[PDB]
RNA sequence: AAACAUCUCAGUAUCGGGAGGAACAGAAAACGCAAUGUGAUGUCGUUAGUAACCGCGAGUGAACGCGAUACAGCCCAAACC
RNA sequence: ACUCGUACGGUCACUGAAUCCUGCCCAGUGCAGGUAUCUGAACACCUCGUACAAGAGGACGAAGGACCUGUCAACGGCGGG
RNA sequence: GCUUUACUGCAGGCUGUCGCUGAGGACUCUCACUCCGGGAGGAGGACACCGAUAGCCGGGCA
């Protein structure tokens, strides 16, 4: 069985969700930690430097 | 390189893990205040997942219903005794300074109270030799000669199903289900057969250590691998 | 080769000819006091030390000659440049 | 004449010798079946207290604190470095015990603001400091002319922004000559070369 | 650094915590143009690629002072009550 | 974590059902044990040095090594004349 | 990427020493501390654990 496209036809399951907090379909229902700003696992919105140039 | 098997095992993750929300009872013997007055009778024999050998249940004077560690001989309606004063008969629990000497007992304590450590697996026994007013000496299932306090509680008797070992395995299907009942990873890859970044031995055109197997015993976990600080090897001298 | 222990020749201090005892130059204590010394515990941590954690170079197959050349009278020595010489050995 | 306080002074001049050291003895056994932070109605060294700005009074509160002693507890490098970045064994922290006992009083009463601390010995393995924290909404420390500066809002989590007396000692700004070119007025100023 | 380990890139990138409209520093246990002298603290110009560091290699690199900007000095602990 | 486990256990390795078997080698390397004597760091101690300190030397000496022994179903070896 | 008796280091293990740490080259004790016990109390004990440092081993890792 090949790792391409007889193996894409098994991928039925919901993860990534409609984020309650942000809006974006970022919130993984099974973790229940939105990947985008970080709902579910701080109360600080997530944020990181390295999502612009250094000296931007 | 990657770290080795036994490296994995100490995280504890689920491959590594013991079947625990499948086992039973932990076969402590039971706390009593003092005076031995302490009696229950044999409800039923039951298999202990865990040991692959029988467990008793007993239903206990005051109420208490308990598993607990079966010797060989022990069946239901039988009454059993742990205290000080309890009868000197097969299944019954009390301190090695009320056991006469010459007597196989099992599920000997290693310090008073704690429940019992010793002779547990299936038909093994330690043989309590010497008594004292300061340490009793019992003879482990291993022959070690060990010190106790008298004060250790231990049940009379050998453990129950013993000879388990005396039948072989016969096949990997059956090796396999008793595998599946313990803290295990199950089938064993060879080291010489692995590629250099997985184990100490692995590497080479033909499968072969690439070194001396006996390891110092100060070797760091990752090396620490084949026979570790053996004081001889073989079958010679 | 020999070397005579004590001969004649030129004393630069008493800056006329008188007789000079030949002695090989022994090593000196060290003290561990010096900047060097200092520099070492100062520079060497956790890690490899750079220059502190080089270690004695080799050996040439011969060395020249290490002598100290005594003034018989004023008792003040020079020194010179030195030959290479397999072994030096003393006449007296 | 000589205060009382003198004689706590004294006293833990020398915290292994006399009475204070048959105190000790007893009362670090007592410590170490408390917790992490534990309040305390009173402080071990009256003097101390005092003389770091603390009073009897509503708003004033004394809080002690364990850590654990020794070097930085770090992790060993997961990936590539030379040879000077592979330490682990004797790598320090750059801020010493006091200061972290400080934040965890202050992170314990996130309303109150941490005044000042000072030690009350060690075991083999931790060390005890108590940490005066002011309670900059209480009136009764609003009117006080001693302490109400602590009320104003840039002094807020003033600990954690190194404002203390432990936290300006640590950052080597104790000197105003020679040795304090990289301190003052901040680390960060001088490129963190301090 | 024409490799590379000290060094360099650099206390940079990135991470944790936290305040404000600005922060931080700040009224000498200072300086040490050594003086019959200066007089809290930032900052700017300069002092200067100087002193100092350094496989004394490549490189790293201040301060006092001076000219400016702006200026401001106070409160506890204790003694005695 | 193993582990509601305790030597009829479970960890670490090698070989790879049964059957008949599995020789010689402990010098080197590994592991382990022992060790009169030798060697063996720091702190403390002593001498010199410094009104102190740097430093130099001494005495003591742990593991380790030297040395001895055990061990090949331990790494491996079993030639030329 | 991998190897090792390549160079240099870093974890880790063993071992000495200092702190925790107390009383009367071998010893007794109990009071810290550790472990067992539901508890009373028992076992151990200035050791061990832990912090610091020193020597040895150290392709497990860079
Ligand atoms: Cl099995
Ligand atoms: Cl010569
Ligand atoms: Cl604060
Ligand atoms: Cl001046
Ligand atoms: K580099
Ligand atoms: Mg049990
Ligand atoms: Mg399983
Ligand atoms: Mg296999
Ligand atoms: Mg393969
Ligand atoms: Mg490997
Ligand atoms: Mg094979
Ligand atoms: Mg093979
Ligand atoms: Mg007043
Ligand atoms: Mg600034
Ligand atoms: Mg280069
Ligand atoms: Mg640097
Ligand atoms: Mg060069
Ligand atoms: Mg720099
Ligand atoms: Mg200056
Ligand atoms: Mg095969
Ligand atoms: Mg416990
Ligand atoms: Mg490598
Ligand atoms: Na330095
Ligand atoms: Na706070
Ligand atoms: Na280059
Ligand atoms: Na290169
Ligand atoms: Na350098
Ligand atoms: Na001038
Ligand atoms: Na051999
Ligand atoms: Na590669
Ligand atoms: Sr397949
Ligand atoms: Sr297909
Ligand atoms: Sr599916
Ligand atoms: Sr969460
Ligand atoms: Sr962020
Ligand atoms: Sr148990
Ligand atoms: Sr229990
Ligand atoms: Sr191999
Ligand atoms: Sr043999
Ligand atoms: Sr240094
Ligand atoms: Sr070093
Ligand atoms: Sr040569
Ligand atoms: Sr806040
Ligand atoms: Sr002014
Ligand atoms: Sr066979
Ligand atoms: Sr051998």
């Amino acid at each position: 069985t090949g790792a391409g496209t007889p193996s894409q036809g098994k991928k039925n399951t919901t993860t990534h969700t409609k984020c309650r907090r942000c809006g974006e379909k970022s919130y993984h229902t099974k973790k229940k930690v939105c990947s985008s700003c970080g709902f579910g696992k701080s109360a600080k919105r997530r944020d990181y430097e390295w999502q612009s140039k250094a000296g931007e | 390189g990657r770290r080795i098997q036994g490296q994995r095992r100490g995280r504890g993750t689920s491959t590594f893990r013991a079947p625990s929300h499948r086992y039973k009872a932990d076969l402590e013997h039971r706390k009593v205040e003092d005076g031995d007055v302490i009696a229950g009778t044999v409800v039923d024999i039951e298999h202990d997942p865990a040991r692959s050998a029988p467990v008793a249940a007993v239903e206990f004077e005051d109420g208490d219903r308990r598993l607990i560690l079966a010797p060989e001989g022990v069946g239901v309606g039988d009454e059993l005794q742990v205290g000080v004063s309890a009868e000197i008969a097969p299944g019954n629990t009390l301190p090695l300074a009320e056991i006469p000497e010459g007597v196989p007992v099992c599920n000997v304590e290693s310090s008073p109270g704690d429940g019992g450590k010793f002779a547990r697996a299936s038909g093994v026994n330690a043989q309590l030799l010497t008594h004292d007013r300061n340490v009793a000496v019992v003879k482990l299932p291993s022959g070690e000669m060990k010190r106790l306090d008298p004060q250790c509680r231990a049940t009379i008797g050998v453990v129950a199903g013993g000879g388990r070992t005396d039948k072989p395995f016969v096949k990997a299907g059956n090796k396999h289900h008793k595998m599946k009942a313990r803290g295990t990873k199950w089938p064993n890859v060879r080291g010489v057969a692995m590629n250099a970044v997985d184990h100490p031995f692995g590497g080479g055109g033909r499968q072969h250590p690439g070194k001396p197997k006996s390891i110092s015993r100060n070797a760091p976990p990752g090396r620490k691998v084949g026979d570790i600080a053996s004081k001889r090897t073989g079958r010679g001298g | 080769m020999q070397m005579p222990r004590r001969f004649n020749t030129y004393c630069p201090h008493c800056n006329e000819h008188q007789e000079h005892e030949v002695e090989k130059v022994r090593s000196g204590r060290q003290t561990g006091m010096k900047w060097i010394d200092r520099q070492r515990e100062r520079n060497s941590g956790i890690g490899n030390d750079g220059k502190f954690s080089k270690v004695p170079g080799g050996d040439k197959p011969t060395k020249k000659t290490d002598l100290k050349y005594r003034c018989g009278e004023c008792g003040k020595a020079h020194l010179r440049e030195g030959w290479r010489a397999g072994r030096l050995e003393f006449q007296e | 004449a000589r205060s009382a306080y003198s004689y706590i002074r004294d006293a833990w001049e020398n915290p292994g010798d006399g009475q204070l050291a048959e105190l000790q003895w007893q009362r670090q056994q007592e410590w170490r079946n408390e917790g992490a932070v534990e309040r305390i109605e009173r402080p071990t060294r009256l003097d101390k207290a005092r003389s770091q700005g603390y009073k009897a009074k509503q708003g004033v509160i004394v809080a002690r604190v364990s850590v654990r002693k020794g070097s930085a507890r770090k992790r060993r490098h997961k990936a590539g470095r030379r040879s000077k970045r592979q330490g682990v064994t004797r790598i320090t922290r750059r801020k010493d015990i006091q200061r972290v006992a400080e934040e965890r009083a202050s992170r314990t009463f996130p309303n109150l603001r941490v005044l000042n601390s000072y030690s009350v010995g060690q075991d083999g393995r931790q060390k005890w400091h108590e940490v005066i924290l002011i309670d900059p909404n209480h009136p009764a420390i609003q009117n006080d002319d001693d302490l109400s500066w602590i009320c104003a809002d840039d002094q807020a989590d003033r600990v954690f922004r190194g404002l203390t007396g432990a936290g300006r000692r640590n950052r080597g700004l104790s000197g105003k000559g020679k040795g304090s070119e990289k301190t003052r007025p901040s680390l960060r100023s001088n490129g963190g070369k301090a």
